């Protein structure tokens, strides 16, 4: 039925008994580069089962006060097994994804989470200096980031944070959040479903790019209807994020990249 | 040479003309296209996607995530409206900033049917019946369920299918309406009432939110491209 | 700040943000990699995709 | 090398020319080698919004229950 | 750019098919038409979406720059090519993530005496030279760079109809990116913080080069100023991935915001 | 006469236009052509000819015949590079003035594969194995043979065939790269190391030179004609 | 005396005119008797670089030893 | 088999890691091997197959 599914990729399987169908972004399933759209001339590496499998990133907790969370792809998976290895050993890389967000509660809980997949999800910074966010802050990895309820300008001139300041109702980029529904999405309304499943093809203005310099997709999760339970002002339910890269192919092998951190 | 006669309009520059001109970079090897997902052919495609409506523009809620949440409760049945709206998709503050409203503000005329979808975000243990209504212009705006029920309406029963859609049919005198607040091309009123009441058992939240969405139907069209007031530039 | 390859360089300007440019360069080292000469050219939205040697 | 297309007549004159003949056609000839120099033909097609309106894996009927 | 479907007459219903009920959690929009929820009559639809096609939406010359030159270094000016110096065209382009089109540039040139009762000059001729990223930029209004043996130049005579030229799709990628979630450099472990640092969302330091404008006539002591307003129109348009439009004021070339963060007015929940 | 309407762009002079004009010397008896050897049809033909690279731009060698000579010796094996270069054919000082670099400086974009040929000018009695390498951008520039060997490389064994060619394949993210130093379109690193060591018997020179050559492959192309910075004119 | 050639369309409009018909052709007519007055057609051919790249008397294969 | 009440929900990760590395002590390590994410609901049970992954033909 629309509600029961099983996803198998490599050596990993995911089962769900409360789905609300699955979304295939823009109606496009991920695919490899065709010869007619090929650019780099060298033989690509395609790890296949070693990289195209389900990786579970860290679990976040939803509370009445949560504003939202965000992650960047392939960034969030840079340290994930052999996918991360191939990402850093190659100059160029390409991949699609199957994003599976998990969140179960009970029949006496309420709340709705909007799960959006955004191509080129550029976020707003914290200073008066334009495009000032530094690489280390823009790429948090598997832990991702969070949305805020208001904009707060960083004034420390001696030691600028050079970080993002994504305000939730402004979708972290100066647009109204209610219009974010034009992007592939699903809603995890506690009275209806457990999860949200989105299949994302590779989207870019090029056939292949640098995975370290460029993040193709952004995953934004916003509480559309806040978490509430029985009468417990105190309520916490975890949100686990499991993502699997698809049709990975890398070009331009050399020595490994070791990016600067923190 | 060939005898010619210059007609009025010569040497002018019409910002909306469509002529040919010499290429400044001749014989340029243009990069071929690739099949990028999500291509768009018409702006109306975007107007047909459900976009969340900022229904709660009260002073404490406007410009926060709370402007999108309309709260309901398990109180005894009342005939007073849960919300009220005017069918002015491009000018009503609650509709003017949705994806639909944003596009309508780049055009002078609009025509067609619209649909409002409401999502119930209460717990699974909560039940209830609501009446969503649409009253064509010309009479007093409905203030009780009794008046609302006399116009176009959908009685929504809450359950498994979490959402309910009410189609606002194209009922107009003129062939096209204007994207500004104008009485001559006024559209009517949208309102919601409790049919019975929201009922929840013990150990369950007594207040919950509903979210509203708006999109255009397949018979919707706009015309006369104009500039929007939604973007400005000082100095 | 991008180092076009002359490994023996030091760039000291309040960059990645903006200022704008009263920038200082440094060449060490330490051999007489002399002159010759050097130029300093800026780019501008108004007229200033230009400067002086 | 002339391209002859027909116009979509809006307001009609009290003539039969307003309803037929070359009088409701327009002629076009490209003078430049580079396609960039060309004007826009404006005979543009549309498409299915489904990729945005219903990017669902398992296709559903509106009459039928969405959650099944 | 075509027709809309007719409305078919629809009568009463009493069935197990309920198109009014749905579940937006799936991520889909309910494709209802009036006849699904009310009784309709047959209407032969004659309205079309001819003017909302991606092409017709952009088929207008929008101002992207106002270059100024004072014929008494101001004897010449340089404008770094961009669509972000103005807000109107920029906001329309940003309804999409990627685009691919040709461009038509029209130049409206105006000039005037600064002094109401002083000076005089003969008719001016302007040279608008395109300097592709890499070509030498003029240092003086009359140095060797103005020979344009390879750079495309446009010589405009004051008073003539606005100059106009077409430019092909010149991107180095398969489409223009309106948004680039990345950097041009990756800072490597071990290098100084000054190293490997670049702007967020920026690609090339010099994407499309710039325009160098000057008056070719020998300057007279008379005080004169000229302004070249650049109008650009995308023709032969294709766009990908729609995005919600800009709601708050622009704050630079990025998606940064600062000032008008509260765009919506107050309105009673139960007020029509 | 025939009614005409003047469109914008009229009376302008586009330096890159392509129109007809009257002939100032009509009916002129043009001298016919003769078949002169060495005719050229495309500028890319010239970019495909091997041209010597001025690899040694050290202060004492630059701008002398020594800038073309890279000296090797029979010292014990070392893992340090013999030379290092950046794949910026139009901007790197060592590549910018070769025939290939000269042509690239008249264009804004370049794309395609390149090949580097090295000639051993030691005596016949000298032997040795060298490792020529190419590392696509994104990681630390190789400083030891251990890092270089992980990228594209050719192990050159010296003998009868005096030269060795290493092809730098087109591995890029963008469809075209820029002819200026720009990180977004950076190309990578070229380096050389000793695989074993140069060995010579007695009564033989222990130091010798190697010369480098660069040319474009058959899939190389450039676009967007621009002016070069390699020629100027004062006053 | 009109010459009708076809253009190499770079950016394509969402029209079928962008893919076919006289809409992707351009027309040319010479008005002057002297060929010098003519514009450049720009439909220019290429050739083999061999006269420069390999002006060798005894032809050699890249796979085979150059010095034999 | 889940023997909790009908009102109880939850998602569990069952894992299998072929020999040779450190035995998983966190979900982060376990998730890198063969695993089945079990969603609790109507179907009370969940099966995880431990495939034959061996060097020798028999153990
Ligand atoms: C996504 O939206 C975009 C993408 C690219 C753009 O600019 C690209 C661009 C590249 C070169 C030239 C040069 O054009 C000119 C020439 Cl050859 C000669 C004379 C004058 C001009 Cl003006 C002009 C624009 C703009 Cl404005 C918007």
């Amino acid at each position: 039925s629309v509600r029961v599914m099983q996803l198998t990729l490599g050596n990993s399987t995911i089962t769900t008994q409360e789905a609300a169908n699955s979304v295939v972004a823009y109606g496009r399933w991920p695919e490899y580069i065709k010869d007619s759209e090929a650019n780099p001339v060298d033989q690509p590496t395609e790890p296949d089962v070693a990289a195209c499998r389900f990786y579970t990133l860290d679990t976040v907790t939803w509370r009445k006060e949560s504003r939202g969370w965000w992650w960047k792809l392939p960034d969030a998976l840079k340290d994930m097994g052999l996918f991360g290895q191939n990402m850093f050993y190659h100059y160029l890389g390409r991949a699609g994804y199957t994003v599976h967000v998990q969140c179960n509660a009970s029949k006496f809980h309420q709340g709705a989470l909007g799960v959006f997949a955004v191509p080129e999800m550029c976020l707003a910074g914290d200073s008066t200096t334009h495009m000032f966010t530094k690489y280390e802050n823009a790429n948090p990895g598997e832990k991702g980031g969070e949305f805020k309820g208001s904009f707060t300008l960083d004034t420390n001139a001696t030691n600028p944070a050079r970080n993002f300041c994504p305000v939730d109702y402004l979708f972290g980029s100066g647009v109204l959040a209610g219009n974010a529904f034009v992007y592939p999405h699903q809603i995890i309304n506690l009275r209806t479903n457990n999860c949200a499943t989105l299949v994302l093809p590779y989207v870019n203005s090029l056939s292949i790019d640098s995975m370290t310099k460029h993040n193709n997709w952004g995953i934004a999760i916003l509480p559309l209807a806040p978490l509430d339970f029985a009468t417990e002002s105190s309520t916490e339910i975890p949100i686990t994020l499991t993502i699997a890269p698809m049709c990975c192919e890398f070009n331009g092998l050399r020595n490994i990249t070791v990016p600067r951190t923190q | 040479g060939l005898p010619v006669l210059n007609t009025p309009g010569s040497n002018q520059y019409l910002t909306a003309d469509n002529y040919q001109s010499p290429c400044a970079i001749p014989e340029f090897d243009v990069t071929p296209p690739i099949d990028i997902p999500g291509e768009v052919r018409n702006m109306m495609e975007l107007a047909e996607i459900d976009t969340m409506i900022p229904l709660n523009l009260t002073n404490q809620r406007k410009n926060t995530m709370d402007m999108y949440r309309v709260e309901l409760n398990d109180a005894a049945h009342s005939d007073t409206p849960i919300l009220c709206l005017s069918l002015s998709p491009a000018s009503d503050p609650r509709l003017a900033h949705t994806m639909l409203g944003e596009i309508l503000n780049y055009y002078t005329h609009w025509a067609g049917s619209l649909k409002f979808t409401f999502l119930f975000c209460g717990s699974m243990m909560a039940t209830g019946k609501l009446l969503v209504s649409y009253a064509p212009p010309g009479a007093e705006a409905p203030k009780s369920r009794k008046e609302a029920m006399l116009g176009t309406h959908v009685i929504w029963d809450i359950g498994l299918q979490s959402s309910c859609t009410m189609v606002v049919p194209w009922i107009s005198n003129t062939t096209y309406r204007q994207t500004i607040n104008d009485s001559f091309t006024e559209g009517g009123y949208i309102s919601m009432f409790y049919q019975t009441r929201v009922v929840v058992p013990l150990s369950t939240p007594r207040k919950m939110d509903i979210l509203g969405f708006v999109s255009a139907c397949n018979d919707f069209s706009v015309r006369l491209l104009r500039d929007t007031t939604h973007i400005s530039q000082e100095a | 700040p991008s180092y076009s390859e002359s490994k023996r360089l030091e760039f000291v300007a309040a960059r990645l943000g903006a200022e704008l440019r009263d920038a200082s360069l440094r060449m060490f080292g330490l051999r007489v990699e002399d002159e010759g000469s050097y130029t300093c050219l800026f780019v501008t939205f108004p007229q200033g995709s230009r400067s002086v040697d | 090398g002339a391209q002859v297309s027909s116009q979509k007549v809006g307001a009609h004159e009290n003539s039969n020319r307003a309803y037929g003949g070359s009088t409701i056609n327009y002629t076009t000839i490209n003078y430049y080698r580079d396609s960039a120099s060309n004007a826009a033909s404006k005979q543009d097609f549309a498409q299915d919004p489904s990729k945005f309106t219903e990017p669902i894996k398992d296709v559903l009927i509106k009459t039928a229950p969405t959650l099944n | 750019a075509n027709n809309l479907p007719d409305t078919q007459s629809s009568g009463p219903a009493h069935s197990k098919e309920t198109p009014a009920l749905t579940a937006v959690e799936t991520g889909a929009t309910n494709p209802l038409v009036p006849s699904d929820t009310v009784q309709t009559r047959h209407v032969i639809q004659k309205r079309t979406r001819s003017e909302s096609t991606v092409e017709s939406f952009f088929a207008r010359g929008a101002c992207v720059a106002i270059i100024e030159v004072d014929n008494d270094s101001k004897l010449f000016s340089v404008w770094k090519i961009t669509y972000k110096d103005t807000v109107q065209l920029r906001r329309k382009l940003e309804f999409f993530t990627y685009s691919r089109f040709d461009m038509e540039f029209t130049f409206v040139v105006t000039s005037n005496y600064t002094d109401a009762n002083n000076g005089h000059a003969l008719n001016q001729v302007y040279q608008i030279m395109y300097i592709p990223p890499g070509a030498p930029i003029p240092g003086k209004w009359n140095d060797y760079t103005w020979q344009t043996s390879s750079n495309p130049s446009v010589f405009y005579t004051y008073g003539a109809p606005p100059a106009r030229i077409s430019v092909p799709y010149v991107g180095i990628a398969n489409a223009y990116s309106h948004f680039y979630d990345g950097f041009a450099k990756v800072p490597l472990a071990g290098q100084a913080s000054t190293e490997g640092d670049s702007l967020y969302g920026a690609a090339s330091l010099n994407d499309f080069g710039s325009l160098a404008v000057r008056v070719v006539n020998d300057h007279n002591p008379t005080k004169l100023t000229s302004k070249i307003r650049v109008y650009m129109k995308p023709k032969h348009v294709r766009v990908w991935c729609p995005r919600p439009p800009r709601a708050v004021p622009y704050y630079g070339p990025g998606v940064d915001y600062k000032d008008g963060l509260a765009p919506l007015p107050g309105k009673g929940l139960t007020t029509y």
